[PDB]
């Protein structure tokens, strides 16, 4: 939601345009093993310890 | 070569205009085919095999 | 000269002291080793048959 | 105080230094091998490391031109003003030198004559051919008036001749190039007033305090050569030993005042003159450069990423406010802040459209692929991932194919010292395999195939033989036509061109073409 707040406070907004869902991006999902796919092919990301 | 050109000559051979670089099996190795796959850049005519 | 015997760390070692005095070696050494965090261990005049 | 506990200290607080600053800092009984090798063991035992003027430029510029006193708005006019008396002073200094007009004339002689065209001559004068065809007409009159008063009315004319000359704006090549002339013709007057001077200082034993009282004003004539000699001094009689030398290399010096027309004495202080102008030219110039420094790099700062350093940059964008400070004219009114930022950004950006790039590309195609990069924008999340790779170009105004190489060849190389997997010593160019290489293999079939060839052609006849090697390059150098074969052959024409297909008919059947058959693989 971008707001554009009217200029001198209090704030209300001249308008805010709430533009559809926009897309960033696509992410990887796990399997049901617990595993990803990179490119075709399973991948696994191992737990770290520190 | 003037060798080459002799041997073209007397041969009578055409020399290709086209270098042979097809995916051959490996050296070693025998199988058998249970699969193939074709992938077509969008816009490019499909071959009749794909 | 003088070599004087300093130990500190893991190890020990030997380094040249100038000086006219064993005892002048000695504060010679001190002064110019002591305050690192080095100990002097021993100082010895050098000898040298000639 | 302590030498010993201050390098240790250094090496401790900051903890970590380097092999240089402890040997910058040691003991006064410390210079040798092993009184240092193990101090080194001493010290890599506890705060363990071993490997004003900051050096990097980007300070010391920065400093530098940090002295500089930022100018005024009045102050500006004061330098600008100097920069106008400097200038056009040369420019007088150049209208007021004969061979000067004359090259012009002459040159525009060559114009008219199809030897040459008007934009190597002239950008314009104070502006048409036809304009220019007359106003040159003005100029040459102008000179044809002065150059019958070389009798005192003179002083008169050549104002005005100054006046036409100065109407002209020369391409400035040929303004350097008559500069040059002029200080080149000053060093030829310096040439024989020199080898006149040591022929009397510097060997015939004479001061310069008398040698210069009858030199100035004359130095052509006798009257302080053949009318001195004869005076009775002690610099005198000696004059006799090289008065040849002397008098033989003066037919110069006054052949000068015929070439330039004007006396010695006129030409160095007119050269005198037009360096003088230069001088305080350039000598404004330079502090109207080193106030606005800062400019520079304001303007840089916005450019840093783009494939050039930032010294480079400002470096650049540092010419570019110097060809502002040389286009300038203050008369205008022109803000010289707003005005030079142009300049200096345009260095940059041309500049950075070239030298950035290890494949250099000309400029149109640097802008032909923004355009491509700027539509690829708005149409990313448009089409739900990216848009299609033949989907670009249609708004452009060129036939779309161009996508592809524009595409191609705008990626930079990638460095072929660039670790690849295992992360190993194992490089990109490790892996760089050489395809124009011959290998072995093939490199020693040639030689038998070489062989081979040579004893199928030992069993034909000795003119077969001859003749089937001359149609070829076999053993021997460039291969010849077959008129030429004939030509070595006394009988010529269709008579060889038999022998050949005579020859590969014979060595076409299977018992003398099997041996190389196999070369057919």
């Amino acid at each position: 939601r971008l707001v554009i707040y009217e200029r001198e406070a209090p704030e209300g907004t001249v308008k805010d345009i709430k533009e559809q869902e926009v897309y960033m991006g696509e992410i990887p999902l796990m399997t049901d093993n617990g595993t990803f796919v990179i490119n075709g092919t399973e991948r696994v990301i191992v737990s770290q310890l520190h | 070569t003037p060798e080459e050109k002799l041997l073209r000559a007397i041969f009578g051979e055409k020399a290709s205009d086209v270098k042979d670089s097809s995916l051959r099996v490996p050296n070693g190795v025998s199988g058998t085919v249970i699969d193939v796959q074709v992938f077509t850049r969008d816009g490019v005519e499909k071959d009749k095999r794909a | 000269k003088f070599w004087a015997t300093v130990e500190s760390s893991e190890h020990s070692f030997e380094v040249p002291i100038y000086a006219e005095t064993l005892d002048e070696a000695l504060e010679l050494a001190e002064w110019q080793y002591v305050p690192a965090g080095f100990e002097v261990t021993r100082v010895r005049p050098c000898v040298a048959p000639k | 105080q302590s030498q010993l506990k201050l390098l240790v200290t250094r090496g401790k607080e900051q903890g970590y230094l380097t092999y240089a600053e402890v040997n910058d800092h040691l003991p006064e009984d410390i210079v040798d091998s092993d009184q240092i090798e193990d101090i080194i063991q001493m010290i890599n035992d506890m705060g363990i490391q071993v490997m004003g003027r900051t050096t990097d430029p980007v300070r010391m510029y920065m400093r530098e031109m940090g002295t500089v006193e930022l100018l005024t708005r009045e102050g500006e006019i004061d330098i600008a003003k100097r920069i106008e008396d400097g200038i056009n002073q040369v420019q007088c200094s150049v209208a007021e030198y004969p061979e000067a007009i004359t090259y012009l004339l002459e040159q525009y002689d060559r114009v008219e004559a199809e030897e040459a065209r008007l934009s190597d001559l002239i950008t314009g004068f104070v502006d048409d051919p036809e304009l220019a065809r007359e106003k040159f007409a003005e100029l040459r009159a102008q000179y044809v008036v002065t150059r019958d008063t070389i009798k005192a009315t003179a002083q008169e004319e050549i104002l005005k001749l100054s006046e036409v000359f100065k109407q002209f704006r020369l391409v400035p090549k040929q303004f350097d190039y008559l500069v040059n002339s002029m200080r080149v013709m000053m060093d030829r007057v310096r040439t024989q007033e020199r080898l006149i001077m040591k022929l009397c200082v510097e060997q015939c034993k004479m001061p310069k305090k008398n040698f210069i009282t009858l030199f100035t004003g004359n130095e052509t004539s006798d009257t302080w050569f053949n009318a001195a000699i004869a005076m009775n001094k002690p610099w005198s009689e000696k004059l006799h030993d090289v008065s040849e030398e002397v008098h033989r290399a003066l037919q110069k010096l006054q052949q000068i005042e015929e070439e330039t027309g004007l006396t010695i004495e006129q030409v160095k202080d007119i050269n005198r003159r037009m360096s003088i102008g230069e001088a305080k030219a350039r000598r404004a110039k330079k502090e109207m450069v080193e106030a606005n420094l800062r400019l520079v790099i304001s303007i840089a700062k916005k450019y840093t990423n783009r494939g050039l350093q930032f010294l480079d940059l400002i470096q650049e964008g540092n010419i570019g406010l110097m060809k502002a400070v040389d286009k300038f004219e203050y008369r205008r009114g022109y803000k010289f802040s707003t005005y030079a930022t142009w300049w200096i950004r345009q260095a940059i950006t041309r500049s950075i459209a070239d030298q950035a790039r290890t494949i250099r590309i000309p400029v149109h195609m640097i802008e032909t692929i923004n355009k491509l990069n700027r539509i690829s924008r708005q149409m990313l999340q448009e089409m739900g991932r990216e848009p299609t790779p033949e989907e670009l170009a249609e708004r452009m105004l060129m036939p779309e194919d161009k996508i592809r190489k524009v595409l191609k060849i705008a990626k930079e190389p990638i460095s072929m010292e660039t670790p690849i997997g295992d992360d190993e010593d194992s490089h990109l160019g490790d892996f760089i395999e050489d395809t124009t290489l011959e290998l072995p293999l093939d490199s020693a079939t040639t030689e038998s195939l070489r062989a081979a060839t040579h004893d199928v052609l030992a069993g034909l006849t000795a003119r077969e033989a001859k003749v089937l090697r001359m149609r070829f390059g076999i053993d021997m150098n460039t291969d010849y036509t077959l008129e030429e074969v004939g030509k070595q052959f006394d009988v010529t024409r269709e008579r060889i061109r038999q022998i050949e297909a005579k020859a590969l008919r014979k060595l076409r059947h299977p018992s003398r073409s099997e041996v190389l058959r196999s070369f057919l693989d």
